[PDB]
């Protein structure tokens, strides 16, 4: 549910394509969040290792950025560039972005944590 | 100019062939002018091994112009060639004789097709029996490099050995 | 005016080359900076660009119908491709040294304008006959049987 | 330059003549009107009624990426002539695709039946692998089911019927 706020002089050709580059920050500011609340304890031994094992995929998601900003040193990374090295990040960072704001939005803890991710590449 | 329009206007990859080369020539000195001093009488002179050989094709090709079945058209333009030839037996006959190769191609493709895949000039008549009977004889098989030759025999039987086994 | 023409001879027809319907592509009239002696041989390159565009008019309408007449043109565009190719040269050469004139670009197309011609009424022969169906492997094979090497 | 200008258009921003001598606007209108499918099919095959429309949807994503990745790959910066001459024997693929598609829609089997009469169609032209990669995918999850129990000649759909509702049957069994 995170707003961001881009430029008001800025190149309209640019404008239009950061905006389909944010949603998988705002799909990540949301993950990140449901990890260090959900680890506490009066939520389970479920909602437990549910948040651990989605850390496992966040840690990756750390080193996919890390080596973007190697390969940016070289220059050889372009904004349209950029567009589709993310694609497999935009598609993972928006299905835990889902499921973490489907556990919390009816207070589940327990089995009716373990119903929905079964009903849920 | 003339004898280059008409042409123009018009084998012909022979002939064509021919034109790209000399073309070269004209472009090059066309360079040399931009970039010496260069008057009329000095490129004249120099392009006459060229306009000498012009010359030529304005009376070969005279006779591949004044002619209407497609047989006579294309055996009289042939014969014209190897005629010229004997006329002219150096640079002008190595251009006769390598445009003479690029047009009779068709018939020794056809004619080796014909034997491996199955009014009247005097040369060949002592033989033209065994032709014709190995001819028609071949085709009637398929139902159920000679010039390579000839050329080699004149740094030291070729029609007649590959007959006899034809009808045979 | 050079990069001018070699626009012309893609597709793109201007002020200096204007386009008709019927004729096809031809200069205008007498231009003052040029001699009045190339306006010949222009129209004698043209006669080239008329093709072109006739060609690739025809491959995108695509018309008839069936595969035979798809593939035909999906074929058609690749013995077309050194035509393309051999263009894009042309302004390498005069990006070098500015001293070439029309003489050396119509010189340069020498093989084109012997190939076109003779693959021009083949297509004619398919839109004037409703050539329908494999049919066109014996239309296409009858001209292939063809004097000149680079048909 | 322009050709940076028209190079964009294939992904769908807009540029500086393209809104949402002088015949260059014709030549323009060749390419221009290329890119009007491209972002016709983003605005057409974003979401993730059918579960056999969403992986011919995933399938159609798999292959856009592709012509994504053709693009800004071979020119820097070359002759605006070479541009219309390169994207042509691709580009009108990608107009065809637009007949295939709306820019009404079959699902189901109805669907995966469809796309197959369009192979027999249009075989041995250059539009077979194409075709033939989405519905290799179009199919993938329809197999699933047909992996459960375990127009077209009707000696064996009745048969299908009953060969899927004994498995069904002895699962509870």
């Amino acid at each position: 549910s995170r707003t961001f706020l881009v430029d008001p002089n800025l190149d309209l050709s640019i404008r239009e394509l950061v905006h389909r580059i944010l949603p998988v920050a705002a799909s990540y500011s949301a993950v990140t969040r449901f990890i260090e609340e959900k680890s506490s304890f009066e939520y389970g031994q479920v909602n437990h290792a549910l948040a651990a094992a989605m850390r496992t995929l966040v840690k990756e998601h750390l080193i996919l950025v890390s080596q973007l900003e190697q390969l940016h040193r070289q220059g050889l990374l372009s904004l349209q560039k950029l567009w589709f090295y993310i694609q497999p990040a935009m598609r993972t960072m928006d299905i835990l972005a889902s499921l973490a704001t489907s556990v919390d939005k009816g207070e589940c803890l327990g089995g009716s944590t373990l119903s929905l991710l079964h009903d849920r590449q | 100019g003339q004898v280059v329009f008409r042409l123009q206007e018009f084998f012909m990859w022979a002939l064509y062939k021919y034109f790209i080369s000399f073309k070269e020539e004209l472009a090059e000195i066309e360079k040399c002018i931009i970039n010496t001093t260069i008057t009329l009488a000095i490129v004249v002179d120099k392009l006459a091994p060229r306009l000498s050989q012009l010359k030529v094709l304005h009376k070969v090709f005279s006779t591949g112009v004044a002619e209407t079945r497609n047989v006579v058209r294309a055996s009289h333009l042939l014969n014209t060639l190897y005629k010229a030839i004997l006329e002219y037996d150096e640079q002008t006959v190595s251009l006769l004789f390598s445009l003479w190769v690029e047009t009779v191609r068709p018939y020794l493709q056809t004619v080796d097709e014909w034997i491996v895949h199955g009014t009247m000039v005097s040369f060949l008549k002592p033989v033209l029996k065994q032709i014709i009977m190995a001819g028609k004889s071949m085709q009637l098989l398929k139902n159920l490099e000679l010039d390579d030759v000839h050329d080699p025999l004149l740094a030291i039987p070729h029609i007649d050995k590959q007959y006899l086994d034809c009808c045979g | 005016m050079i990069h001018e023409l070699l626009l012309a001879l893609s597709g793109y027809p201007g002020s200096i080359f204007t386009w008709n319907k019927r004729s096809g592509l031809q200069v205008s009239q007498d231009f003052p900076f040029l001699h009045p002696s190339e306006t010949s041989v222009l129209n004698r390159l043209c006669r080239l660009g008329t093709d072109y565009i006739r060609f690739t008019e025809f491959i995108e309408q695509y018309t008839l119908h069936g595969i035979y007449l798809r593939a035909f043109c999906t074929g058609l565009d690749s013995v077309l491709q050194p035509y393309r190719q051999a263009l894009l040269d042309l302004e390498q050469e005069f990006l070098g040294d500015p001293h070439l004139s029309i003489s050396h670009v119509n010189y340069f197309l020498d093989q084109f304008q012997l190939l076109f011609p003779s693959v021009m009424v083949v297509v004619e022969q398919i839109k004037s006959q409703k050539i329908h169906g494999c049919q066109i492997l014996e239309t296409v094979y009858k001209h292939s049987c063809g004097g000149l090497p680079p048909v | 330059e322009l050709v940076k200008d028209v190079l964009n258009v294939l992904i769908g921003v807009v540029s500086a003549t393209f809104s949402l001598p002088e015949s260059i606007s014709s030549l323009l209108s060749e390419v221009a009107e290329y890119g009007t499918c491209y972002t016709r099919l983003s605005h057409f095959s974003l979401q993730p009624k059918g579960l056999v429309f969403q992986a011919f949807t995933s399938g159609l994503r798999r292959y856009l990426q592709y012509y994504r990745a053709c693009v800004l790959s071979t020119p820097p910066t070359l002759s605006l002539l070479t541009i219309g001459f390169l994207f042509k024997k691709l580009g009108r693929q990608l107009r065809y695709l637009a007949e295939l598609c709306g820019v009404a829609f079959p699902t189901g089997v109805k669907l995966l039946s469809y796309l197959y009469q369009e192979a027999l169609h249009n075989c041995s032209n250059e539009h077979y692998p194409v075709l033939l990669s989405l519905l290799k995918t179009s199919c993938e999850p329809y197999t699933r089911f047909i992996h459960d129990w375990v127009v077209f000649l009707k000696h064996i759909a009745h048969d299908i019927y009953v060969c899927g509702k004994t498995i069904n049957l002895l699962k509870l069994c």
